[PDB]
RNA sequence: AACUAAUCCUAGCCCUAGCCCUACACAAAUAUAAUUAUACUAUUAUAUAAAUCAAAACAUUUAUCCACUAAAAGUAUUGGAGAAAGAAAUUCGUAAGGAGCUAUAGAACUAGUACCGCAAGGGAAAGAUGAAAGACUAAUUAAAAGUAAGAACAAGCAAAG
């Protein structure tokens, strides 16, 4: 007679069942059931001044939009890092050891903003 | 010339193309070309059918 | 009686009959006398001649056996010397 | 080790072809038990001086059990085999 | 007596035994499992 | 990763963030991405299943071209 | 779904709500498939009644109906209904349009009034453009009014509107930072601890 | 209305590709080789030397005659032995 | 509806597509190449023909391999291809008797082996078969070599011919270290069995350890874009170049 | 002179033929009492299919269940030599449609849903306007049983002469 269509959720069950509603955890218990919050864990939202912000929610009509094109990484490629490296090209200032000069990372560990895996939220 | 007969112009199953027999005859012959190509529940079902035919066509009837 | 079988779907011979009957092509059987071996010493002298004899079936057992047994069991056989050669056939029988 | 055989037999197969079973064709008499059959003997080659059993450089017959356990594993002796006897027979013959 | 309320209903005592870990637990329990997905059950089990 | 569930299909595994390697985590190692033979036969009944399903919808799209060629 | 019959009332309106209700069956219509390419009945331009009540006149396409292969003309083909109807009062009576199929009707040269047949065929700058079968000719598509019904030329800025010249502006510098690095340099965040190592799995 | 060209089997020797998986097995034994031999001759591509038995092959023939099939002169001589015991 | 193929050449089709068919040829070839193995528990018929008693006919004769159960602890031993013979019996030798279940068993022994390829002793449980096996093989090393997949009808054993073919293949210097006389003469009794070290590892793996070491093989972490578009942007202005 | 009702056509389905597959579904969560963001106690199919049923019982036994077409052949063989079972050698072969269903039919299916059982599991029913509903949802029919319009009037298988 059990209901088994519906959610289980922790407003079912006795006493001693409980779950989360995916609240995100921001602390820890301690020995002797004592809760111990962590200010790290707890999100902060960066927020920007929008004073002299001349961009507002919705836009003219008149206004042309553009053609749609999709970002990919080899535009990307071409307009940052082709320059610098064509011209080194011609001075002849260029060698496969010092790609980092250009802004290659070998490896994401020690960045603040890991690339993969990722490290911060949206 | 006799190069082809006429039976072999019909479209049809691959196992009663020019042939004709009774259904257990036709549930037999059926296993025998795609038996092991068909589906788990249609083989047991053909299986079954051929077993209910087996007992009808050997074991009863008005005529001994 | 299998008068459908599965692996092929034909007629099946009693071997009950072929190792009991011999048919002739005509159509008759032929059968030994039942007991013509068994207790032979208190039988009578006439008594045992009866039963050594080759007896013939009637027109009910004949036709039985002719369901019992397929028709690979009713052809022509051509043997060489065949003791039963001249009695494959029936002649001056007006019926 | 046990040699087993069927009561009923198997009809014939063809040549590319598996003979399908079936479960009468899994009752089973013992043709025989080999551990009972009389045992054969071992045939080795003393690589060392044996104890009571002949003299190094000679070949000898033990009862297979006595064989395996000491003189072919603890370097006694070896293997009488056509290339152990051949090398062996060139130290006997230059003598 | 009067009949008819043999179920006396205790969310621990259903889930135990007819619960998604205790039918993963035994093969014989999961192939409870794989039978309710061929059929298209809506619930696979308490 | 793609991985294999219980249930024998092919199911693409996210994963997560952890404090210890997999090897000494106890609750990594109640999970199962591997089949039992006893798989075997429901593997084949959902191909025999998707198979009837596929040739069903092909067979009612050719009878709707023969409605629309009658109707035009 | 597929027990839903497209009618004349936009969809969604109160009207389609309750002509499809969810337990709807009606008998499915059947439409001849016309491919995006093949369709040349757009909103706007003059077409001829081929058959009908009101056949051999000319009307301007307001509407089209593409999932009902319909073009509906404006005064044409025209039945009448009472609309506003009230139980004090009987309503005004109105003259309504009703849907024409593609087929019963075709599209007007655009200088001569007659019904021209077109195909489509490209130009040379490569717009796609409908050509007359006979007397070949371009037939510009007819500037018609946005549904929505803004327009756009008479539109007046307003708060919460950005100006044209303000949305062309481009000011994005390529650069190999990511918006959660270019966030804390530009508002100047400082940040030297680093997350300890996790095994993902 | 015209008729579709007359159904024709296909002429010239026929070799299936070994590698499909579904070729018929019969189709593809040694025994197969020959008919296109005979059906088609030289055209069959298939090597004549090929026909006769190779010498592992003869072996397995003459080995075989031997032991069940013996000389005319062996019967001979057993028939008359045959004879001198029941005499 | 139908499928395409015969249920039976699945297997072969699951070989043939995927990584399984980037695995090496030789080691594919072994799977599928099952040779029945050597009669243990029947006596095959020694000719073809044999003249039946009752009629006195010539009559094809084929032999019927008994079924065998080999439970999954024979893949840690070493039995002689024997295993559990799962059948029934008549009482008393006659049909018109009970059929009973019956199961014969192999009376397994424990014993110490030496290999000199190994230059180990291992403890297996082994049955008298074996042990004649390895005597008419003169040796156990010999035996492990001679022996083909299917006849020797064990996972451990199979393990044991890849490290041996491996030693031989490779002339690890780790046999016998320090008397290099002692190790020559080692490999030269067993030079027959050399074969190239590559096929050497494939041997005794099964399909699932073969899939995991040709995934370990090719497993590469993804190559960075930013190296492939200067790697293109190069060669480009390179070639324009010259 | 009508209530209850009835009429209806396409939703899908069936059997073949062809064809291995490469439909593995953003982001988030789930093996914990599944769908609960992080450590605790870690994780692993199965020894021989049985019986019914047939042998007018039953006890050995009992096709399918449990490796190319046709021929040899229901032959040789096997079998409480009963019911029954049943080869091979050796020959032969280049292989998209509907005298199907049309809403008690065809799939159980509008749905493995509602509902029922603690669970395994069992398991439905039904829809119908027109070109346009941005034309006040059509039609169509002395037509089933059941009623009404219109209770009954000595006497009786209810009718027949
Ligand atoms: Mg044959
Ligand atoms: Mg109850
Ligand atoms: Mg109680
Ligand atoms: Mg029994
Ligand atoms: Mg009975
Ligand atoms: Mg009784
Ligand atoms: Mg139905
Ligand atoms: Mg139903
Ligand atoms: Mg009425
Ligand atoms: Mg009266």
């Amino acid at each position: 007679g059990a209901d088994r269509m519906s959610k289980w959720t922790s407003k079912r069950g006795p006493r001693t069942f409980t779950k989360s509603r995916g609240a995100k955890k921001t602390g820890i218990y301690t020995s002797d059931r004592k809760f111990v919050q962590i200010k790290e864990m707890v999100p902060e939202f960066v927020v920007p001044d929008l004073t002299g912000f001349k961009l507002k929610p919705y836009v003219n009509y008149r206004a042309p939009a553009g053609i749609d094109t999709p970002l990919t990484a080899k535009a990307l490629f071409q307009e940052t890092v082709a320059p610098a490296i064509e011209k080194d090209f011609k001075e002849g200032t260029f060698d496969a050891n010092n790609l980092e000069k250009y802004g290659f990372e070998p490896t994401q560990e020690g960045k603040l903003f890991q690339l993969y895996p990722k490290n911060f939220p949206r | 010339n006799f190069e082809k007969h006429p039976k072999e112009l019909i479209k049809g199953p691959v196992w009663l193309r020019g042939w004709r027999g009774n259904e257990l005859q036709r549930c037999v012959r059926k296993k025998k070309f795609v038996g092991n190509r068909m589906f788990i529940e249609d083989l047991h079902n053909l299986n079954k059918r051929i077993s209910y035919l087996y007992k009808h066509f050997n074991r009863h009837g008005k005529y001994r | 009686l299998t008068y459908c079988s599965t692996r092929k779907g034909k007629r099946k011979t009693v071997k009950s009959v072929v190792h009991r009957f011999l048919r002739l092509h005509s159509g008759l059987w032929l059968r030994r006398k039942a007991g013509y071996k068994k207790k032979l010493w208190k039988k009578s002298t006439a008594r045992k001649k009866r039963l050594r004899e080759f007896v013939f079936c009637s027109k009910t057992q004949s036709k039985l056996l002719d369901k019992m047994t397929t028709s690979f069991w009713k052809r022509r056989n051509w043997y060489a010397g065949d003791p039963y050669q001249m009695y494959h056939d029936r002649t001056n029988l007006r019926v | 080790t046990v040699i087993v055989e069927r009561w009923w037999k198997v009809p014939l197969a063809g040549e590319g072809r598996k003979p399908h079973l079936h479960r009468r064709h899994r009752v089973y008499k013992l043709v025989e038990d080999t551990k009972h059959r009389p045992k054969d003997n071992l045939e080795l080659i003393l690589t060392q001086s044996v104890d009571e059993i002949g003299v190094r450089g000679d070949l000898v017959s033990v009862k297979k059990s006595v064989g395996r356990n000491k003189l072919l594993s603890q370097g006694l002796a070896v293997y009488a085999s056509p290339e152990n006897r051949k090398l062996f027979e060139e130290e006997k013959s230059l003598r | 007596r009067a009949r008819g309320n043999e179920y006396q209903p205790s969310n621990i005592k259903r889930k135990h035994k007819h619960g998604w870990v205790r039918r993963l637990s035994t093969p014989a329990g999961v192939q409870v499992i794989l039978r309710r997905m061929l059929k298209g059950r809506k619930s696979l089990s308490h | 990763a793609w991985r294999r569930d219980i249930f024998g299909r092919i199911v693409w595994h996210k994963f997560k963030q952890w404090p210890i390697p997999w090897y000494l985590n106890k609750r990594y190692n109640r999970r199962r991405f591997f089949a039992m033979p006893y798989v075997d036969r429901f593997i084949r009944l959902r191909i025999e299943k998707h198979a009837r399903i596929e040739a069903r919808k092909r067979s009612l799209q050719k009878k709707k071209e023969k409605i629309l060629h009658a109707k035009f | 779904s597929p027990f839903y019959r497209y009618g004349m009332s936009r969809p969604g309106s109160i009207a389609d709500k309750r002509k499809n209700p969810p337990w709807s069956r009606r008998r499915p219509v059947v439409v001849e498939p016309i491919s995006d390419e093949d369709w040349h009945l757009f909103c706007g331009d003059m077409v001829e009644i081929l058959e009908g009540k009101d056949a051999g006149k000319q009307g301007k396409v307001v509407q089209v109906v593409r999932q009902r292969n319909w073009v509906v003309l404006e005064g044409l083909n025209t039945h009448y209904r009472y609309i506003g109807r009230t139980k004090d009062h009987r309503g005004t009576m109105i003259a309504s349009e009703a849907p024409l199929l593609h087929h019963q009707v075709k599209l007007v040269d655009p200088v001569d009034r007659k019904p021209t047949e077109i195909q489509w065929r490209f130009t040379e700058a490569g717009e796609r453009v409908r050509v007359s079968t006979r007397s070949g000719r371009i037939i510009p598509k007819p500037e018609f009014p946005r549904a929505d019904g803004i327009v756009p030329e008479t539109w007046t800025d307003g708060p919460k509107d950005t100006s044209v010249e303000d949305a062309l502006e481009r000011t994005y510098v390529p650069r190999l930072k990511t918006l959660e690095e270019d966030v804390m340099e530009a508002m100047g965040i400082q940040e030297t601890r680093r997350f300890k190592k996790v095994y993902w799995y | 209305y015209r008729a579709p060209p007359p159904p024709r089997r296909r002429p010239g020797p026929h070799s299936p590709d070994p590698e499909n998986l579904l070729t018929p097995r019969w189709q593809l034994t040694p025994r197969y080789v020959a008919k296109q031999f005979g059906r088609h001759g030289a055209i069959s591509g298939v090597p004549p030397a090929s026909l006769w038995p190779t010498p592992e092959q003869l072996r397995e023939l003459e080995a075989e005659e031997q032991e069940w099939y013996p000389s005319l002169a062996t019967m001979q001589e057993s028939l008359r032995l045959q004879q001198q015991a029941l005499e | 509806p139908l499928h395409r193929y015969p249920v039976h050449l699945w297997q072969k089709l699951r070989l043939r597509q995927g990584i399984c068919a980037r695995l090496p040829a030789h080691f594919l070839r072994s799977l599928e190449e099952e040779r029945t193995p050597t009669p243990v528990h029947y006596k095959p018929h020694g000719t073809k023909f044999k003249i039946n008693p009752k009629n006195g006919q010539r009559e094809r004769v084929e032999d019927v391999p008994i079924p065998v159960h080999y439970p999954p602890e024979s893949q840690q031993g070493l039995w002689g291809g024997e295993g559990l013979i799962l059948g029934y019996r008549y009482a008393n030798n006659d049909k018109l008797s009970k059929r009973v279940k019956k199961v014969w068993k192999p009376q397994l022994f424990t014993r110490e082996l030496y290999s000199e390829i190994l230059d180990k002793k291992f403890t297996v449980t082994v049955t008298m078969r074996t042990l004649d096996l390895i005597d008419e093989a003169y040796g156990f090393d010999f035996y492990i070599l001679k022996t083909p997949k299917e006849d020797l009808g064990s996972k451990f054993g199979m393990d044991l011919k890849r490290g041996m073919l491996l030693r031989l293949a490779r002339q690890d210097p780790h046999l016998h270290p320090e008397n290099p006389e002692r190790r020559a003469a080692i490999y030269d009794k067993y030079r027959s069995f050399v074969i190239p070290e590559a096929e050497a590892e494939w041997v005794g793996l099964t399909l699932e350890e073969a899939l995991e070491k040709q995934r370990l093989l090719e497993e590469k972490d993804p190559v960075p874009l930013f190296k492939v578009y200067v790697e293109e942007l190069v060669q480009r202005l390179q070639e324009q170049v010259l």
